[PDB]
């Protein structure tokens, strides 16, 4: 007997990621965020292609990460946003399209600071260029990685 | 309007009261199914008292044609003061397939 | 692994058979999770033979129209699980194996219990023919109201919904889900003032008029003297429910009320946490077959009027397997397994939708003779009261009976029988406009 | 309807709130949909006894799902019946056709509704009491293989277990009784391993017999049985069996000094999907209103940060007096156990030596650690595979008992625990 | 008002593995081969190269994950004898070029030779395995 | 001391508070008294935490009119008490502080249990509601002679007395106080004659009934063979002296009679030890309420008649607390604290004076409909006998619950109503001078 392909078909129920283009950690400069060029989807599995040097990583699908236009990212620490709980700063995943340049009180926006790259809420609105609303901020895993994703045979008990 | 106090008796109770056509038209789905049906009489319908005593047996003869229905007629000229039913029974399913009344006092 | 994988492997006529539906998480294949099905219900992941308490899938046969899931029919052998337990043929079967997590969603569709182990069961305490033999109502579906308001009755306005509906030809009337006690009504209270409105209603009416007096209690001390007291009030039926209660408490009051002579309803409580969905669970003929085995003379099959055909195809799937003595495989109606049940008896099929006055064509038709009909769900009573919403709902019924004994097609030439029973009663007739 | 929908209703403290997860049909509105699963969980003398929903609180990072806060009066539900409260509440509410899937999250027993329970036979602190095992998370084999094993030879891979230093042995979820293994003959040949391997080590030795059984009384005369061999604990599928049948054997087991295992066999068809289903917090509540001494919580080991921190959501929900609502965790409601006994946290996915410096971190002392869940055993045996697992552990208990940060320090104490054990350094490996 | 968004990365399904993809079949066994392998920077999984690069965005899931050096490929259905009557589409084959060591029960990439190819070997051929086909994934309806 | 009255705490809503009526000895300042009956009621005077089971005094008050004394209330946590045991709230609350030496006179005047604590107990076997559904009696406050004599009465003359009584319409009929078992009548005897009593006057007259047999006995053996064989004469009520036969035996024959169906009369014998000095003891409200949470479908709240303004808001604030399921904190009437009963079942309210046939229009104005009233206590019979001392007793009853039901204040327009219904009664116009 010929054994069954292994045919997965992708459900509707379920969201499938969207790779992220990433620029380096902070500090950076002004030029290195306009430098990204805008990503087109290579249909039907966002089969993205590159030429030069940069470095991408997928982040999971969500609802407005699925829903935005020009994802970036910029690697920096906790402390870049503001206290929010006990923990120490360690590292976070930033997630900024660049085309939601808008005025929100609440909401994040990434700007030029000088020819940097920085990150502060707006009560007010500025002169300054802002660069984009933040979509998303992530921050790594801590879990025990042998059996999380190199084991499938667990159980939950 | 109301509901009145009416005591009900069987299966075929919450009807008008079954004339000798519909009766003919009734058994003839009991005989048709391969069932062989009869006649059952009693003094009282009561919860209670379960089981009703046979007429002559259930009788057959033949695979559709008319058994029960004359056999009721000789039964209400024979007991006219006696609850009279007509039954259906099952040999494979060994239950009854109808139990209703033809007949009241 | 695919040690556990026989494609082969003919199945005896004593394995326990079970058929899931797989989904598996992607780039497992499915062989490798269908053996891994076959896996963690027996024999985990030599000390003993392995080769003679091994689950074994035999074959996979994928579903049609939908990838990524196929049907693993695992062949579980008969002496891995226990003479008489119901609720050892879920903890092998369903117990450590939906949590498997190369899987993403995992179904028990059908379950076939061979007939060398459903000879250790009890079956229901009365069949289909007992049950009828006991009551005396013969050759027409049976009845029932359901007491609105659920909540906040005493237990005397209770029994007197009761008497009232009991009056006008309705044969049985259910006691609630969410009332076993509480602090406005007790069951000591509730059966007594049942069994006074019984009694009542069945000696003003000679049939023997019956209520499900809800026994399901915190404990199986609590429910068997709840149980004992119906008993002693001279009660034919009894009711559980048996996915809340569980199936030692099912089969503890299987085993009482076949001891005791008492009918046992059994309500489908808490069933769509795990039969509802289609991708993960476990399918309600399964769940069906299991209080066959267990305890019940009547279960609660839902409805079909709001149904495609497809979708009771599949509710007359199960139907048939709880009443039927012999069920073929038939995967289109659902049943997975040919099942001979050993001339165990049969369950009623109850029928409990929204449902009134003029879907007594449908579920005559539908649903057989062995059946219940269940009403005031989501139909909203009648404008005279229970006594005529129950002759209305018992004048609908004998005249769909009088209907599919003539021959006419209740299918075809349904609407005119309500209509034409709509004219000798007037209880029926101011319920046939809604 | 939408007379069920009282967003103003702020919720009294003996209400039985309940949040379940809604995910309606579409078309059909939030509104709508949160007064429909508080409409068919009730009265389907209504203004006091309805189930009412209170807040909608859509489920953020996702659309066409909510999270429908429902508030039961107190005087509804029966006193001390959780089959009452699966009855009514989840009873025929799932089912119902303008709902895709319906998830029951958390709930809320509150103070006036917790004390009609019996609670836990014994606690965290009564069973360690009994058992005379403290600071320190417990032990266990799951006696592989599961089928086959004769009633003897079963005992005499307990015995194996118990001797090295392993506290508990499980039975299997399967084994019941069985023909080539009756329970009668399983349980007198593991109290005589038992008898052997609390009298070589001197420690309070038990094992976990399977007392779930057809019938009530064939469970309690499988109880009966295990008392009168003097066993310090039994163990009970409540799932498959039932909160009847868990109930009774709850109100015996206080009544007759056994612990009890509460084993979550059947567990994972009415929660391992995340929108359909009754999700582990709400019957992990449920056995601790029932009875158990222990509640298997899967494992942590294979888990991300959300799924610990839901796996160890509930570990504070059924241990824990009280708990904070802490809805990123995944506990929904504020839970205040009323001085109700904890159930202990049993750890028993497939983790091995490296992840006692680990769950001993995250399972603190009031744990027990199951062994042989996935992994490929120990290569030496049962005896050696304990005493690996036992001075892994207490190489994990002693570093603890010294400061060590155990998600730094850790595996330098496994490590330096592998030369002072020869048992150890070969299960440091595989 | 200081306020943040933490939507984190919190289930199973949370981990989606760049993997490499080739251009669309046929080929030769020289593309396979001559695609570099994955080096994550583990804190974020930042993957980076400077030449013509090209991969692709799955889940990631038990399978993939596991997976030490998986390589997406570019094909349609009609390679695989699948029996449903689900029309023929593209096929992203999910190759594995780590575990090459022959199973008479998983479907491999043999280069034919000089052609890349995906068939099923009851006996272990002579022709050497290049990789193992862990996934077929197939686009959303 | 003074650790144990924390003076800001408010309590929460699972505490057991506690309304003590502290008359400290001279020099005992307030606080430091009312932290000491805080003090020896629990945590006497590091080996566990202080602060979460200590009782805490949380007010003072001092009693308006009176120096010397104050209401200290004391708030007792929940888990220092047994679930469902009453007979550990007075060993709690009431056990080792009374005798306590630096105060004078020390009266538990009120006592709030919880919601979360009145949940753990049972409650009256019937209620109000279903001891009316039981007897299918309502909308009057019920009736009841009580058997003269007391003594010297053979068992059979005794149910002769019951018979005579318990025709012309009197609905109860009580067994005495020092009746239990005596040599010249045993209980064997007394409810065997008064069973065939009641079962000839039910018959005659169409009504159901009862006859408060007295159950209270030297063991809980005896007891409940004294009660299972009042439920083995199919009787409706049984009845039991709480304070002399105590909370152990009475939480005993609660758990009784909900579990079998017979109705219980609880009567307030020894009482007046501890709740008749307005200094020391224990209010007839703690009382009150402590047998509403074990077992009681009625119980002795005396008589409102001999009483003056304030000394009948108290009466009628302990019918509140016993019948009614909210009562709001008003201390003119008595009630110290807000007490939610959690839908417990209500008690009756029994009216036992020496009252007679002109006390009608005030005790059905006084006492509602939830209440049963006895007579024969103090007043001196009637000249015609029983039977036409009971039509008495029962005309003037239906007179004035049909004068109430017709907007006819009884307070003013009571004695009309008397004087009307002796002229359609001659049984009543004999009764109606003396």
């Amino acid at each position: 007997p010929a054994p069954i392909p292994p045919f997965f078909r992708f459900d509707t129920e379920d969201e499938l990621p969207r790779i992220v283009p990433v620029v380096g950690q902070l500090p950076l400069k002004a030029e290195e965020l306009k430098a990204v060029p805008l990503v087109e989807e290579i249909e039907p599995f966002r089969l993205v292609k590159f030429s030069g040097e940069q470095a991408w990583v997928a982040l999971p699908g969500w609802q407005v990460l699925l829903a935005a236009e020009d994802p970036v990212t910029i690697l920096a620490t906790s402390d870049r946003f503001p206290k929010q709980n006990q923990t120490e700063p360690g590292p976070v995943l930033v997630v900024v399209d660049r085309s939601q340049r808008e005025w929100n009180d609440f909401s994040y926006f990434v700007v030029d600071h000088d020819g940097e790259l920085d990150f502060q809420w707006f009560e007010t609105k500025p002169e300054f260029p802002i660069l984009g609303k933040v979509i998303i901020l992530v921050r790594p895993r801590r879990i025990l990685d042998e059996n999380v994703t190199k084991d499938s045979w667990q159980i939950d008990e | 309007q109301t509901l009145p106090k009416e005591r009900r008796y069987e299966t075929l109770s919450y009807l008008p009261p079954l004339t000798d056509v519909q009766i003919e038209k009734q058994v003839q789905y009991i005989l048709s199914q391969g069932y062989i049906p009869a006649v059952e009489f009693n003094e009282v319908s009561e919860p209670t008292e379960l089981y009703w005593t046979l007429w002559k047996l259930p009788l057959f003869g033949a695979k559709t044609s008319r058994e029960v229905l004359a056999e009721v007629q000789s039964c209400r000229s024979q007991y006219p003061g006696h609850y009279i039913r007509v039954v259906g029974f099952d040999n494979i399913k060994q239950c009854q397939i109808l139990s209703f009344i033809v007949h009241k006092p | 692994r695919l040690t556990y994988y026989t494609p082969d492997y003919t199945p005896k006529d004593t394995d326990i058979l079970a058929a899931f539906r797989v989904t598996p998480q992607p780039g497992v294949p499915f062989e490798e999770a269908a053996a891994a099905v076959a896996a963690e219900s027996s024999t985990g992941t030599l000390l003993t033979d392995l080769d003679r308490y091994k689950g074994r899938c035999y074959d996979i046969e994928p579903v049609p129209g939908e990838d990524n899931q196929f049907i693993a029919y695992i062949a579980y052998p008969l002496d891995l699980f226990e003479e008489g337990s119901i609720t050892n043929v879920l903890t092998s079967i369903v117990g450590n194996v939906f949590g498997f997590k190369a899987l993403r969603a995992l179904r028990l569709e059908d379950i076939r219990f061979p007939v060398a182990y459903i000879k250790t069961f009890q079956g229901p305490p009365h069949g289909i023919q007992v049950e009828r033999d006991k009551l005396n109502k013969y050759g027409r579906p049976l009845l029932g109201c359901t007491i609105k308001p659920k909540l906040g009755l005493s237990a005397k306005n209770y029994g007197r919904a009761v008497y009232e509906c009991l009056r006008g030809g309705l044969d049985f009337t259910k006691d609630d889900e969410n009332i076993n006690s509480a602090p406005f009504q007790r069951w000591r209270d509730r059966f007594l003032f049942v069994a006074d409105a019984i009694t009542k209603a069945q000696a003003e009416t000679g049939e023997i008029k019956g209520h499900y007096l809800n026994v399901t209690a915190p404990t199986c001390e609590e429910m068997l003297k709840r149980a004992e007291y119906a008993k002693e009030l001279k009660q034919p039926i009894i009711m559980h429910d048996y996915l809340t209660a569980g199936f030692t408490a099912n089969t503890t009051l299987a085993r009482w009320c076949r001891d005791n002579g008492v009918l046992l309803h059994i309500h489908r409580a808490m069933h769509a946490v795990i039969d509802r969905q289609k991708n993960h669970g476990i399918h309600f003929r399964v769940l069906a077959k299991a209080l066959r085995l267990s305890g019940g003379d009547h279960i609660h099959t839902g409805t079909v009027v709001g149904k495609l055909e497809g979708e009771r195809g599949i509710t007359m799937g199960f139907v048939d397997l709880l009443r039927e003595n012999y069920v073929e495989q038939d995967k289109s109606r659902g049943i997975y397994f040919t099942q001979d049940w050993a001339s165990l008896p049969g369950v009623m099929a109850v029928a409990s939708g929204g449902i009134h006055v003029w879907h007594m064509p449908a579920l005559v038709e539908i649903f057989g003779d062995d059946s219940v009909l269940q009403f005031g769900g989501g139909t909203l009573g009648h404008p005279w009261g229970n006594a005529p919403g129950a002759t209305a709902n018992r004048v609908a019924l004998e005249a769909c009976v009088q209907a599919r004994n003539e021959g006419r097609n209740l299918a075809r030439e349904g609407n005119d029988v309500i209509r034409e029973a709509a004219k000798w009663s007037p209880e029926l007739a101011v319920a046939c406009e809604l």
